[PDB]
Parts: C-alpha cells; structure tokens; sequence
C-alpha cells in the first residue's frame, strides 16, 4: 500500500505481466513465420541511428539479433535463437515459431483457472515420451558412400528450399557438399573461406580447385612459381629489432656509429641467409617487413609474401604441408609447405594470388561474385548455415524425416499418450500436440493451401501408421519423401525439440515481471 | 549536383549521380548497390540500369493486380532472364583486336553520352593508346586499372590533356640548380641521408673542446664520402623515397649534390615506387652498399616543366623498359570540367577492358530492345497460363527505355515505338534509333555499338535484383 | 537583378506545374479509389468511421462515408462531390462510379508515362463512354411493369439490396417498398415525391417488422390521457388555430373604463369557449386535428364532449394527415362544416410496451395518399442503415416508375461493354485505340473488383466468365452473385437499374477529362 | 473504439426492451466475436461465415419456439412461476440476498397493472435508513405534497376532483387589456370585482360538492382562503404522473370547466391521513376506490443500495410485464442454452462443407456461457459441462446446474423457469449486432475537430 | 514462488538485462529498491543466501 519502487521502477505482479510477455512473444512469432518453408520471403532490418545501414536476412537469427525490446521475455526468446543458431543453423525460426504457438496454448489453459505445474509435468512426460518415439524412429546411414552422400544431398536441397539460393539448388547444394569432404573429418568450422566480390552471378560462383591469398607481395617478387617449396615465417624482418632494451649507443664519434649500421645491415643479411640455408622457393611473412630485408630477398629472387592473417596462416599451414616458424636453425627439423603453381588472377577488381595444385586441399574457399552486397552478405550467411548443418550431419550419421512427418508421428505418439493418461494433462498434451500440429500446418500456409484437409490427411496417415507420410510442397499433395528425397539431421530435431521444451518450461514458471529504473540515455 | 558542403558536381554518368543522393528508403539503396556492382563489373551503362530495373518493377505490378503468386513470379522472372540471355546472344558477332575502326566506334558510342563527347576527336586516340600500352594485343584475358595512373591539374584547356607512357611527379626539386639533363641516370633511396642514427637511442658524449670540432669535421666527411660512392656509379637523378621521422635529404648533402649537379627530389610517396619500378624499371636501393648498376635505370630525357605559365611539374620520359604503365595529364577552365573529362576517360577505358576482355560486340541504337520485346511476345505465346501474362509484360518493359531515347532527343515516344515496333516486326533487324535525324534507322551506319557483356550484365543484375525484391516482404525499425 | 516582391507574400506560396502535378493527382485518386474498395454492388463489406462529434455510422452508401471525411486534397472533395451527385441521381454504384473513375485515371497515369497530351486521353473516354452507353441502351430489355404485377420488381429490390445487410429478410421489404410506391405514386405525371413518406424507425424489435402502414403516424398522446384511448372509423378535422380567443396580430390595448365592462369581458371569454365548443361538435367530426396547441378549458369540454383531439402537432406533419384524410385545410369555425372533414378508417395509442413513447397511427378504410414506414432493428446504426437503404430503394422504383429501366447488372453489363468497346476501337486509327483500350480496361476493372470482394479466385474467374459470354452472346453470364454456380444471370436475375450505370458512366467520364486537365497548381 | 460504441448501443436496446439479461447478450456477442477473430486467423471468407450463422440462428429460433410452453391456464400455478421468474431475476442482481421478501410482494404490484403498461403508474419512495427487510409495499396510495393552515388536519371517505387550471393570477386569456381610469375608488372597485370572480368561481367549482380537491397547478393565497372559508381538504399544485395515478386509483377527472356539479365523476377513497414517517411526512390514502397505482417504500443503509434497488427491481417490473404480456416460457437459463446447441451440433452433422466448422465454431461459442456462469459461481467447469452435453445428449432435457450447489438436476422441481419472448429476442439482436460488426472492412477515422 | 513447483520470477536490471530465479537474495539484490526497509529486507535475504 505504499510506493517502494525508484522513479521509472515498475512491477506487475498479475496478469498483465504474462498478457504483455504472450503479447510480445506473438509480436516475435507472426514477423519470423512468414520466414519458413520453401515459400518464405525475406525481410529488411531498417535503421536509423545507425547511418542507414540495412541487411536482408531470411533466417531469423539476425532478425532477433537486430531488435531489441523492454519485455524481458521477449530478449528470453532472442537469447534462445542465439544458442539455436549457436547449435547448428536454420531451426531458429522453427523453435521460435513453435514456442510461440505453446505459449497460445498456455493462453488457451489459463483461460481455465489451472494451476501450471499439471502443465510443466505433462509436458515433461510428453517431452520424454517423444523423444523416445523419435530416437526409436532415428533412421541412420552411412554405411555406404553412395547412401550417405545422397542423403547429404537431400538434406542440403531441403535446407536450401527455406532460403533463397534455391534458383540455382542443384548448382549449390552439391558443391557445398565437396567443402565439407575436404574437411577430410577434422573438426574444425574455421577452415572453409568466404568470399564476396559483387559482380557477377551466383552461378557465376565456382569452387576453386586450390587456394587464393589477398595480400601485396614485396618489391621484387616474381609473379609465378613451380613446385614451389613454401615456407610460413614470424618474426621481425622489420630491421629485426634485438629484442634487449635498456642498452644504449653512447660513443664520443660517429665512425663507430657507421660500424654499428654496418654490423646491423650484416647480421640482418646474416638472418637472411640463416633462412636460405633451409632452401625454399616460395616465403611466407604473416606481417610487414622492411626495405633492406625486402633488397636481400629480391637478390635472393624468391616469394615474400607479407602482412597475413593469423586465422589464414594457420588455415594455410594445415592446407600446403608446412608449419610456421620463427627460428631457423634447423633445415632438418621443419616440414615444408608444397604447391604445384603459384600464380596471379584477378578477380572482380581486385587482386589475388592462385594456388593451383596444391599438395592437400583440406581448407575450403568460397568465391561469391553475386550481384549485391547484401544479397552477398545473406548469401554468406545462408553457406554458413547450410555448412554447419553438413559438418554436424557429417557429425552424426543418424538421420530423420521433415515434411511433418516425424512432427506428426511425436503427435500422434503423444495423442495415444494422452488417450492412456488421465486428467487435464491429457487434454493439455493433447492440446501440447495440437500445438505440434501448428508447425505443419504454418507451412502450408506459407503455401497457402487447403490446411484443414492437409492436416486431417495427415494425422488419418499417421493413425493408420503410414510412418513415411509427409507433404508435397512441389504440387501440395501427401507423398513418401523417400520417393522425393527430403531428409533431415537427427541432431537438428532433436535439439530443436529439446531447446523449445527446457524454453518452454522455464518461460511458463514467471509470475512477476519487475523492470527497474532506467539508469539514463 | 551539390550537397549540404562547400563543394560542388556535375555529372552525366547515372552511377556517380545516384551515389551522390542518400535515401533513408532501402530500395533506393538496393539500386546503388546495383549500380555500384554494374560499374564494378563494367563501369558504364548505368545511365539506363536502374530505369530497365524500374520499368521491370512496373511491369511486374500490372501482374501483382492480377493476383499472381509472388513465387511463380519470381519462376518467371528467371526464365525471362534465361531466355533473354540466348536472344542477346543472337544478333552478337565476333570482334577483333587488329582493327582499329570498330574499336574507336565502341569507344566513341561508349562517350556518346559524356560532356565531352564532342571532344572525341582527341580524345578517342587517347584512351585507347592507353589501353594498348598496359596489355598485349595477343592473349591477355584480364586488365587492371591500377596499372593506369592519372593526375588531376587545374588550369589549362581541354586540348591540353595529353597521355605519355613517362612517368609524373608531383614533387619539386628542391635545388634551383641543375634541373635538366638529357641521357641522365636515374637513382631511387630507400634510407635516410642524414646524422648516423642507431635502432636505440645513441649519445655522441663529448668531454673534450677539440672533440667538437673533430667529430663535425668526421661527420662532414662520412657524409662526403658516402655520397661519393653514390655518384662513383656517375649517376645524374637521384629520387628519395619519404621518410618520417628523419630528413631523406641532407642539408650539407644537398649542398654537395649541388656541387655535383645532380637533380634532387625527395618525399616521395611509399606505393608507387613500384608503379616507377613498372614505369621506369628502376629499381630501390635500401643501403649503400647494396648500392650498385643493377637497381640503376636509364632515361632519354627529363625535366622540370612549365604548364605555360601555370606552375611547374616533373616528368620523365624516354625510359628503355618496356614498361606496361601509363599517365596521363588533364587541364580545364576549373575542376569541374576535369572531372567530367575524367570520368568520360575512365568511362572509356572500362569501356574498351570489357571489350577486349569479353569479345563479344551486340549493337545498341533501337535494334536490341525490340527484339527482345518482339521474341518475348512471340515466346509467351507460346507458354498460356499466367506465365503468359508474366512473359508479355516483360516485352512490354523492356520498350520504356527506347520510349526515353526518343522522348529526350525531342521525339514523341509512342510514334518512335511504333515505327520501331513495324519495322523490326518485318524482319528488319539491325533498325536503330537516330538521334541525329531523329527516327529508326539501319544502326550499323550509325556506328552505335556496345559490348554483349554491358547488357548481360545489365539485364541479369536487374533480373536478380527484382526477384530478391520481390523475395523482400516484411520491413521492422531497427536503431 | 535582385529578386523581388512581384507577387503579395512570395514567402508562404506554394506553386506546382507539369507533369508532377498529374503525378500528384493520380497518386491521390489511385489511394482514394483503393480506399473505396471493399463495397461493390450486389456484393460486398461495410466500412465504418466516426466523426469529428463522435458518431458511429457504417454503410456501403458511399456518399456518406465520403462526405464525413475530413478530408484534405481538393481532388478528393470533388470525388466527394460526385458521389453524393450519383447518390442523388440513382443511389447505387455509390462506390462503383468512384472505383470506375479511379481506373480510368490509373489507365490515364499509364497512357500518361508514355508521353502524349492529356486532350487525347479525355477525348478517347468521351468516345468510349458514348460507344459504351449506347450499347448498354441497345442491351437492356424493357420491364412491362403494371399495377397488379410486382414480382420482377420484388425481386429487383432483392437484388438491388445486395451487399446491404437489410438482406437479411430481404423478400418483405421489396413487397413494402412497391405498395407504398404504388400508393403514393403520381401515375398520370409519372412523380413521386418522397416528402410525402414519413419514413421513421425506432430501435429494437427486428428486421421482421420492418412493415408498411398505409397511413399516418403521429407521436403526441391525447390531451387529456384518461379519456378513452382508441377509436374506429371516425371523422376529422383539421384547425389551423389554437382554441384562445381571436386577438389581433396588431397591438391592441383594449381599455377597461368600468366594472361592467370587467363582467363582460369575463363572461364573453367563455362565451366564446362554449362557443367555439358547439362550433365543433355541431359538424359531427370525431377527431380535430390542430398545430399550436390550447388551453385545458378545451381539454377538459372535450373530455365532457367526448370528442378526440390533439394539439401542438407540427407543419409538415399536419399536411400529411390532411393529404391521407381526404378533406381540406380549416384556418377558423368559419370555414368550419360537415363537408370538408376527412374521415378516419382508425386510429390508436401505442407505447410500444416498455417505452414510455406515444405515437399515434392512422389507418384508412378508403382510399389513401401518403403512407408511413416503420423500422424495428439493433441501434440507432441499425435504424438509420434501414433508413437510407430503403430511401436508396424508394429512389430505385421512382427511376423504375417507367419501362426499360433495368438491365442484368452484377457486373455482367461491364463485360458486355468493355467487350463492345473493345471491338468498336481496334477498328480504328492510332493514337486513340491506346486511350479507348484504357477506357475498355476501366470498364473489366469492376468485375475484377466483384470477384475480389466476394474473394473468388479472381483472373480465372473473368477469364472463363468472358469466354462463355463471347462465344455465345447473351447479357445474362456474369459472375457468380449468390456465389452457388450458375452463372447465366438468366437464373439468378440481377434485375438493377439502367440509368444508374448509365448515369456513373457518364459521370465518371466527364470527371475524368475535367481532372485531366488541370495541370498548374498554386497552393499557399 | 466504433465498435464499442456499437455494443454499448446493442446494449442500451437490450436493456430499454426488457433488460436482465443485457450482460447476457453483451457477453455472448464478445464472445462471438472472438470465434469469429479466431477462425479469420484461419483465413475464411466473412460471408461464409454470416451466412452459416444466419442459417443456424434460424434453426435456433425454430427449435426454442419449439421448446416454448404457453401458461396462464390456472392461477396458482401461474403464480408460482411468476415467483419463479421474480427471483430468478433477483439473482443475477443483488436483491437475492433477499429475494424471497421481494418475490411475492412484486408479484402483486404486476396483478395491479391489470393489463396495461407504463411502469411510471408505479410509485417507488426512498428515504435512507430502514433496512431492505423494512421495505414494503403500501396496502394503498402514497402522496408527497403540503397542505394549508384552514384546511383540516385527519378526512375520510373523500370525494375527489382533480384540476390542472390557472388560480394565481386569473390571467385573461387576451393580452393588451389595461385599465384608464382616474380615481383610485374605480380600483377598489374593480378589484373587488375581480376577488367576486374568484368567489363565484370556486362556488361553480364547489357545485360539484366534492369532499377532497386536487389542482395540476399551484393554489393561490386567495383561493386558499376561499376553500378554508369552506372548510374542506384542497390538495395544491402537483405533477402530471401524480395525478393521472389519483385518475387511476379514484376514478375522478381532471376537470378544468365546472358549469356542470353533477357531469363528473369524482374520485374516491375512504381514509387520508398523514403519518409521521420516521423524520418524513407522507399521508395515507387507505381505502381508494381502485387499487391499480400502487407506492413502494424504500429504507437502506446507503443511498447506493436504494439505487440500485430501483435499477434493479425496474428491471424486474419491467421483465414481469413482459411475461405477463405472453405466457411463453422456456427452461431455465442454459438448459435451453445447451439443448439450441444440441439442435445446432445436429445440423453440424448435417452440415457439410466450410459453413460447418463457421456454424459448430457457433456452436461452442453459445456452449461457452454455462462455462462463464459455472466460473462466476466458483465451481469446476469442464466437468460439469461435459457431463451436462451427456446428460442434454441423452433426452434428459429438464436437467441442468443446480442453482443451489454446483450439482447437476432438473429446474422444474428446482424452480427455474426462462421467460422465452425475452432471450429469443435476446438470440435475434445479438446474431443482428454480430452480423453486422464482423461485416466491416475498414475504420477510417475523422479529424478530432480541432478546438 | 513457495514449493518444489514454485513460480520462478524474471526480471530486468537498470540497464537492460534479464534474469529469472527463485531465492531471495539474488532477486532483492537486482531489484530497485527506493523505500529504506526495502534495502534492509535486500541486506536481510542477502544474509540468509
């Protein structure tokens, strides 16, 4: 009864704080469903303060990464999109979508006076028991190489319907699917390379047959090599720096002092023979380096390259068979980088050097000559996902179904539950699996077709225990993608299920939203 | 053209014109990116780009009424870019790089619409001899601009914008002594000519009176002698690259090269040594003792000139490197003339790299248009359903620009489209649009050309940019 | 020269010319006419706004949806005013003329990126607009319409109330309509005038009551509220002036110099009241039908006399009772005698229950002139939809007082006519079958809107519907109305006026070329 | 928003036709409405769905005339379900907590109404303190008015006249008169004359030789002198209301000419008295010649509780006239309910196509309002609706909730009985108002005119 | 917020951050607390976690 709060403090301690949380959430849910599907069309995120910078993005990721907002639950949401994508890639939009259609259910339920934890128990169980039913569904290959690549095949056409590079599907799908094999099974994301250059087409895009580095080369380096032996370097070559300070030169005359830049250009030139000594064709430099290094090279007459990245050194090194180093006392304990041909290419307008043939190939580098930057920079975005999804399907070799068809067959596992359970939490999973039904459902409607029909032919399929039933998004009819080829990461559902269910749970569990006073801006 | 500052544009090229104006509306900033992704690709064209891309828009909402699915739509627009590339490909013809006539016709329809067209005269030469002097007529496939530097200079005329394969410097020499010699020899330095300095701090301690006088007298002759094995090569230019924190120039040293009348030019900027390495085939010296013929270059003759009583400039010329670099000088009533010569020259050059880099010329005038428009109808003919309805309003687009072609030559639109429209509807390709007389005519005795890759590009970057478009639905606010 | 004033205040004037000024004209007329979508004819939604007071109105009439704007651009008012000209020529298509004149400016705004001079284009919808009315003449067939015969106007009423929610019952309401048409009408000068109808309704009851009352309606209750409340078959007059003592109307001092001249006064005041009493009741009429109201001396002789009566009843209203009763106008007793009064078939008190109202009815036995309409319904948006809807159709039947007034409209007659307009301009010149083709377009742009609101698949719709009506040609094909199938109007009979698209054809026409025209603008 | 200003405005009609139940159509066209955004978020055509409801409103109608019974035939029964419907109607307000001591005393205010309306006929009294159980209906007639100081103080067995004539100033009827005279003397005179007027005047009236006067207008000094010369009971000005009650309750006239003592009837009554009402005067008219005006009497703790007392039981008179006006009743509220819903799901089985799930959507919306009272009892809700759908499924139409406790059984035995005239209209008005705010399109507002 | 089943609470700090919890201390301590007996009762949940 009395004021407790600072000026700007506020808390709503009834209703109206989850009626704003669920009025949110909808808000977050209706701008992202129209995101999903092989139908989806993108969005702009506009802006103002920011000197009008604008992308177009299709995955909902960005979107709730470019939007921020006072109800808390609604940042909640976001924070969830940013562990999903964190995850593996595109699902984002499925989770959020599919949370939002709970949360309406749990709208729904509380418009019958229900304590919530009959709530949070049922679907705990209902959880537990479709997890179980999708794991003893969890169809697995790879047991053959003309079997897992056709599924990788299928998982990345499918992949590829809910974003735009669909128009050239058979032109990219594939070729995402040759980066992935020269991972050759490490682990690392960090390897395959993005590249933009507008202008140009996405068909125009090609895989390389080698690598490509975007750095200038020294004064007097030849413009191509063979067999060249490589070698990566760290270390001063900037007039090499002795490293020891609180040393001074304090002479009385300046001969001394023209011996000392004497004796310095000599022990440089003696560093630089200390690396001829290995023998190479071909340096590398991942920083700057100076005049009178760059004057010995050149008599030297082999490549320097200068000024790398640390990320590209080390993507480089594991690629061409050699290992930095920084001392160079050993030509016996190194091994040394190996290409075919180091050449010039230009591409776009600017400049690049080539490697062709080089002795592995185990990094990937991408060359997008599209045609805008922001249709690069989605396009950039879209690989990325749909090479996350390869590596972790690569990962895990067990597969599932889309189209609906492991959706319904947790919905109807979960509707047979709910049959064989007694009291409210039934109707609730039953409710929990009519909410599954909406995510089927919301595709066709990104279609735009004959929903009521499509759901009960599909819930009648799966009753029948047609356990292949899914949707023709090519015609809107119900077929086995087994004949079409739609297949999906086991990983993927599964975590997508996972996360929406320990979201779900810990979103229905508030009770007061308390938002303190704004500190100033 | 003029913004909220000081300065000031005028412009004939739509790329730089859009790139001037700044809307907070993302469409308009999807067409820059547009346009900035054609000049990169080819440079010129966008003075008709967007307006297709607008056409193509309008076009596609007569559609939009009718209720056609945005995706079907989108079907659409690939296929009509898909056939649109062989119809392009139809009336094409190979090119060649010996004959210099049908080159010079696509440079001069390339400056067609610059503000200096009528200077073709000169200027055609111009361009092209500096195309020619960076890449070989055999098989080269790939051409930087980089490899082409040119300098801005106001004051002068027109007729003063010369292109020589020498190399400029902005620089002056310093001396007011020896400042022309022919057969000269040319040097470059890395170092700095002054004090001996050491990587650490260094002390000349002294605690003597005599050590002053003895260590400037050492000083006076290590300088002395370390320029003495400089000239001991008998060299007669010497360049000296910038330097900072430390003078590249000495004072006493200057005085010395005076003496030995050597010209003396230092602050030199650290990137085009290289450009002079290509230019001149010089190449740096980075120590004394690495000192030696080897990175010492030749020229015929070089001096500091007058610009006819508007300043002096350095020059350089008659260098035996056959060298694959250029400059070229322009002067003009005030900057604003420049920059229209400038861009109507790079205009040009980007021009004849995309010619010589796809060989493939299709003729511009009216001839193109309409036979897009004419295949177009003829194929959605052929295709009933609402692909039909989707292929005839992309033969009806593609006719708006020739509608402006000519509307702003000073001809009713609808009467030029029609006559168009009969004449190339008989079979009588090659009908292009006269501005001169002012009606359709035979194109090729027009000499208007253009090369395939322009409007493959044009017309492909817009296809893409309507369906990404037609992709975009939804808009929210951000910060 | 420096600039300088040449023009008062150059400061705050605005000028725009050219094209862009056509710009800005069509952009508005093209957002206006899209705004006035969603309400076509036989079949469509009701869009709702309030006013600057705060009152909820809703109707598909769209003459006052446009008129309660507050609007800004001059282009808009005009469009105002031309729907309520339309509405006060026919009162249908009131959203239909103004869609049509937004499709011919957007066919305008097309033609006009072209580069032609917009004489051209307001001469090709002048031509157009002649082919398409004449041969929406040549096409609609005569209604031998008599006075024992009204089901082809029942159900042109039920047609015509299409798209308005008073289709509900939507059969007693065209019975109702044309016996009070047929009552009320003047056959011989072919007139009907509507101030003749007391077209009145009151909230709550239903749409089923909407009813016909072949008489009068009053609204005051008896002077003296004991005295009985209801009688049959009566006689009536009808006193200009109240029942207080004849005084001038010029000022008048009448002196009092004695007592005698006070006991005259006060015994020729009553005199005159029983005198005007026996005036009365010596003529027989049972009722007296007065305007200014009188004293309770009449009140209660009447409640002694027995004799009906009521007072303060207003102009108009004491007009239609004498029109229905027969008689004539009796300014004083003078005038006063069996032979004037108005005889009475019968006449009642009703409350209507739980009100505490009072209205009077007045049915006649013999023959009557003015009849009386009644509304029972939801709210006050109920009674006033009703209202204008049935005044709407009034206005209707007055237009169909002739023959040959309706054609097979739900927009079947658009495609009849863009198809003549069609082949009417392709055998012709250049340089008008663009503009002729526009105005050809304007005219499928209503069927296109129709399937739109009924939210049929749209471009398939027309597209079939105009096969079968070009390869065998009749004027009954159009769209699905009651959306069952059966497309030859021959079955559903759309059954609308004729002059009613003739006369938004024209106005649209003529609105198009005037805006057309102005191509110089200055605002301040 | 113009679509609350709709439902306020269905509700004001609601409530002027018969009312109790107001809340009842306000909820049930939200509800609506509210299926109604739902199943436009499935994407459906508005007009399918008006005309699945039109079409299902009427099989409505069908099957609730259908199940109306008429009554009247006897008058216990007949009576007892007056009290029925009486307190059944104190339920939904607050006059339950009382409601017995209302019932049967508002039951005999509507046998004196003896077939006619116009509630104002009944008077209705408040002055605060009493209690709701000291309320209580006059065995008579009740007036609020004050009497002169020459006029009796205890009558009975009255005569009564009534007037609505001008006796302050005897204004002639002709404007412009004036006196011109000289001499003072000619004014006494006149005047004298003009006091000799009203002596004769108030001899005509009291030719009638009545016991008690009424007057619509005030009774001047002088008139009040002449009646005290008289000596009997002369009631001063008043109301219309009031006197057309005393017309009623004496059979008297309102009588403004009086050549004829014997050409009128006069009221009549037997006792008039005042009383001392607490801190109040009223006086008591016992003994009237015709008992169809009637008094109430209000006493409250707070003057809130007498205000909404006579909302609440005009709201009861007026529901009470209205089943007395038809005697066609239904069962009581939501039993009907559930079977119309009954009848409707049997048409959905019947219904084909998209119009069937608009018109079952229909269906639960109208099923939706037992649950709503079942929440504002305080009790489960789906159990009892669900078991109810049984028991309505099985024929058993008499059941339904207990209104005594959350169970379940029959208001016939239970005393539940649904007037019909008053919800069908109810039924009718509410599909009207639905029908016509879901066929909207587009709200367009004005300018807030400026000030 | 009592029990094994209790109600968790969510709520934002002054400069835009959410946390949801269920002990005391955690949610007195981020809470903006203007009232004096406010921040001893913060001090005193503070205590006891």
């Amino acid at each position: 009864p009395v004021n407790i709060f600072k000026a700007g403090a506020d808390e709503e301690r009834a209703e109206t704080a989850r009626l704003t949380s669920f009025i949110g959430a909808i808000a977050i849910g209706d701008l992202v469903k129209s995101t999903l599907g092989p139908k989806g069309m993108d969005k702009i995120l506009l802006s103002s303060g920011r000197d009008a910078s604008l992308m177009v993005t299709n995955d909902g990721a960005t979107i709730l990464k470019n939007i921020g907002v006072d109800n808390p639950a609604a940042k909640v949401l976001v924070d969830m999109s940013r562990v999903q994508d964190d995850e593996v890639g595109d699902g984002t939009t499925s989770v959020t979508v599919l949370a939002a259609e709970l949360l309406r259910e749990a709208e729904s339920l509380i418009a019958k006076k229900i304590h919530p934890q009959t709530i949070i128990a049922g679907w705990r169980e209902a959880t537990k028991a479709a997890r179980e039913a999708l794991l003893s569904s969890a169809v697995d290959h790879g047991s053959d190489e003309v079997k897992f690549r056709q599924d990788l095949m299928n998982i990345a056409g499918t992949t590829l319907s809910s974003k735009l590079l669909t128009h050239h599907k058979d032109h990219f799908t594939k070729l995402a699917v040759e980066a992935v094999l020269r991972l050759k099974g490490s682990g690392n994301l960090e390897a395959i390379h993005i590249i933009k250059k507008l202008g140009g087409s996405l068909a125009d895009s090609y895989l390389d047959e080698g690598f490509l580095l975007d750095k200038k080369i020294g004064v007097n380096q030849p413009k191509r090599i063979e067999n060249a032996k490589i070698l990566i370097a760290n270390t001063g070559m900037d007039t090499d720096k002795i490293k020891i300070f609180g040393s001074r030169v304090r002479v009385d005359s300046t001969a001394k002092v023209a011996e000392i830049e004497h004796a310095e250009k000599e022990k440089m030139k003696e560093k630089v023979e200390r690396i001829l000594k290995h023998g190479i064709n071909c340096f590398i430099n991942r920083q700057l380096i100076y005049n009178y290094p760059e004057q010995l090279f050149g008599a030297a007459g082999v490549m320097a390259i200068e000024h790398a990245d640390f990320a590209g050194v080390e993507r480089l090194a594991l690629v061409t068979g050699g290992e930095i180093a920084s001392t160079f006392d050993h030509p016996e304990l190194v091994k040394l980088g190996s290409c075919k041909l180091i050449e010039e290419v230009m591409i776009g307008e600017d400049k690049l050097i080539h490697f062709s043939g080089v002795a592995l190939g185990e990094a990937c580098t991408i060359v997008l000559r599209g045609a805008t930057q922001q249709i690069l920079d989605e396009a950039e975005r879209s690989l990325h996902d749909a090479l996350c999804v390869l590596a972790q399907t690569v990962k895990d070799s067990r597969t599932v179904y889309g189209g609906g068809c492991s959706e319904m067959l947790m919905a109807h596992a979960v509707t047979q539950l709910a049959n064989r359970t007694p009291g409210k939490e039934a109707v609730a999973m039953e409710s929990y699996a009519k909410a599954l039904r909406m995510l089927p459902t919301i595709i066709a409607d990104n279609a735009g077709y004959d929903s009521a029909d499509l759901v009960a032919q599909l819930r009648a399929a799966h009753s029948e225990g047609n356990t292949t039933a899914g949707l023709d998004m090519r015609e809107g009819t119900i077929g086995d993608m087994a004949i079409l080829g739609i297949t999906e990461s086991f990983q993927v559902k599964r975590q997508v299920l996972l996360s929406a269910a320990e979201a779900a749970e810990v979103i229905l569990r508030v009770d007061n939203i308390i938002k303190a006073a704004p500190r100033k801006r | 053209i003029q913004d909220g500052k000081g300065d000031v544009t005028i412009t004939n090229d739509g790329a730089t014109i859009l790139k001037q104006m700044q809307v907070l509306h993302p469409a308009a900033r999807m067409l820059v990116e547009l346009s900035k992704a054609q000049d990169i690709e080819a440079g010129d064209g966008t003075t008709s780009v967007v307006i297709i891309a607008g056409s193509l828009l309008d076009s596609c909402t007569k559609l939009l009424q009718k209720g056609i699915h945005p995706t079907i739509i989108s079907e659409s627009f690939q296929k009509a870019l898909e056939k649109g590339i062989e119809i392009l490909t139809d009336m094409s013809r190979p090119v060649e790089l010996s004959d210099r006539e049908t080159l010079l016709n696509s440079a001069t329809t390339s400056l067609n619409s610059k503000v200096v067209s009528q200077y073709s005269s000169l200027l055609s030469p111009m361009s092209v001899n500096a195309v020619m002097k960076v890449i070989d007529p055999a098989t080269a496939t790939s051409v930087d601009l980089r490899d082409i530097k040119i300098v801005k200079k106001l004051g002068g005329t027109i007729d003063d914008c010369e292109l020589v394969e020498g190399l400029v410097l902005t620089q002056k020499v310093s001396n007011s002594g020896i400042t022309r010699v022919e057969k000269a020899k040319i040097g470059l330095i890395q170092f700095c000519l002054s004090a001996p300095k050491t990587d650490m701090d260094n002390q000349i301690v002294v605690s003597d009176y005599a050590q002053m006088d003895r260590v400037l007298r050492e000083e006076r002759a290590y300088i002395l002698n370390l320029v003495k094995q400089i000239k001991k090569t008998g060299c007669n230019v010497l360049l000296i690259q910038k330097s900072i924190l430390r003078d590249a120039l000495s004072d006493l040293a200057l005085h010395f090269l005076n003496k030995m009348k050597i010209m003396v030019i230092k602050d030199i900027e650290r990137e085009d040594i290289e450009f002079i390495c290509k230019t001149i085939g010089t190449k740096p010296v980075a120590h004394i003792d690495q000192f030696t013929a080897d990175m010492l270059g030749s020229a015929e003759l070089a001096e500091e000139v007058n610009l006819n009583g508007s300043g002096k400039l350095l020059k350089i010329t008659g260098c035996a490197s056959p060298g694959k670099t250029v400059t070229i000088v322009v002067r003009g009533s005030n900057k604003l003339v420049i920059e229209e010569a400038e861009r109507s020259i790079h205009d040009a050059l980007c021009v004849i790299r995309c010619l010589v880099k796809k060989r493939a010329l299709i003729a511009g005038g009216g001839a193109p248009e309409i036979e897009l428009a004419l295949r177009l109808t003829e194929y959605s003919r052929t295709l009933s359903g609402m692909e039909s309805y989707c292929v005839r309003a992309f033969a009806d687009a593609m006719e708006v620009i020739p509608s402006t072609l000519a509307e702003n030559a000073g001809l009713n639109p609808i009467s030029t489209v029609t006559e168009l429209r009969n004449r190339h509807a008989q079979g009588e390709k090659t009908a292009g649009i006269n501005v001169r007389k002012g009606g359709i005519s035979n194109i090729l005795e027009e000499l208007v050309v253009q090369p395939l890759l322009v409007s493959v590009s044009a017309l492909t970057l817009a296809t893409e940019t309507v369906r990404s478009i037609l992709k975009i639905d939804d808009v929210v606010n951000t910060r | 020269g420096r600039p300088f004033l040449i023009i008062k205040d150059q400061d705050r004037k605005s000028r725009l010319m050219g094209l862009e000024a056509l710009k800005s004209h069509i952009m508005a007329a093209k957002a206006v006419a899209n705004t006035m979508r969603t309400s076509l004819g036989p079949n469509g939604l009701d869009k709702m706004m309030v006013d600057k007071d705060g009152d909820v109105t809703v109707t598909n009439d769209g003459a006052t949806i446009l008129s309660m704007m507050d609007v800004d651009h001059q282009i808009a008012k005009l469009m105002v005013e031309l729907s309520k000209s339309q509405d006060d020529e026919i009162g249908d298509g009131t959203t239909g003329v103004v869609v049509l004149a937004g499709a011919l400016l957007e066919e305008a705004e097309q033609l006009l990126d072209r580069g032609i001079h917009p004489i051209r284009i307001a001469d090709g919808y002048e031509q157009a607009a002649r082919v398409a009315i004449e041969h929406l003449d040549k096409i609609s067939d005569s209604v031998l319409v008599d006075i024992k015969d009204t089901e082809p106007l029942i159900q042109t009423a039920k047609t015509t109330l299409g798209s308005k929610v008073v289709n509900s019952c939507h059969r007693q309401m065209a019975e109702i309509a044309v016996n009070a048409v047929l009552t009320v009408a003047d056959m011989e000068r072919r007139d009907v005038d509507f101030e003749l109808i007391k077209v009145e309704g009151k909230v709550g009851g239903r749409l089923e009551d909407t009813k016909l009352i072949k008489g009068v309606i009053v609204d005051k209750d008896f002077s003296h509220p004991q005295m009985p409340k209801k009688v049959e078959d009566a006689k009536i007059a009808i006193l200009t002036c109240p029942f207080e003592p004849p005084k001038p109307k010029t000022k008048h001092k009448l002196d009092v110099t004695s007592v005698e001249d006070y006991k005259a006064l006060q015994k020729y005041e009553k005199e005159k009241f029983e005198e005007m009493i026996q005036q009365i009741k010596e003529t027989g009429a049972n009722l007296a039908i007065c305007q200014w109201g009188f004293d309770d001396e009449a009140n209660h002789l009447l409640l002694q006399n027995n004799l009906p009566a009521v007072r303060w009843v207003g102009g108009p209203e004491i007009e239609l009772i004498a029109i229905a009763t027969g008689g004539r106008i009796v300014p004083r007793f003078s005038e006063l005698t069996a032979e004037k009064l108005g005889f009475a078939g019968l006449v009642q008190e009703i409350s209507f229950g739980t009100t505490k109202d009072k209205m009077l009815v007045i049915e006649q036995c013999k023959n009557s002139r003015a009849v009386t309409i009644f509304i029972r319904g939801g709210n006050k948006m109920i009674i006033e939809e009703a209202k204008r809807s049935l005044h709407d159709a009034l206005c209707v039947i007055r237009n169909l007082i002739r023959d040959n007034r309706v054609v097979y409209g739900g927009g079947a007659a658009e495609i009849s006519c863009a198809l003549a307009v069609s082949q009417e301009a392709d055998k012709c010149p250049t340089l008008e079958q663009y503009a002729m083709r526009a105005f050809a377009d304007a005219l499928e742009v209503i069927p296109m809107a129709l399937s739109e609101n009924s939210g049929m698949n749209p471009i398939q719709t027309m597209t079939e519907v105009r096969a079968r009506q070009v390869k065998e040609m009749n004027p009954a094909l159009g769209i699905d109305c009651l959306h069952k199938g059966t497309n030859d109007m021959k079955q559903q009979h759309v059954i609308e006026t004729l002059i009613g698209k003739k006369q938004q054809i024209s106005l649209a026409t003529q609105m198009v070329r005037m805006i057309l025209k102005i191509d110089d603008i200055r605002k301040p």
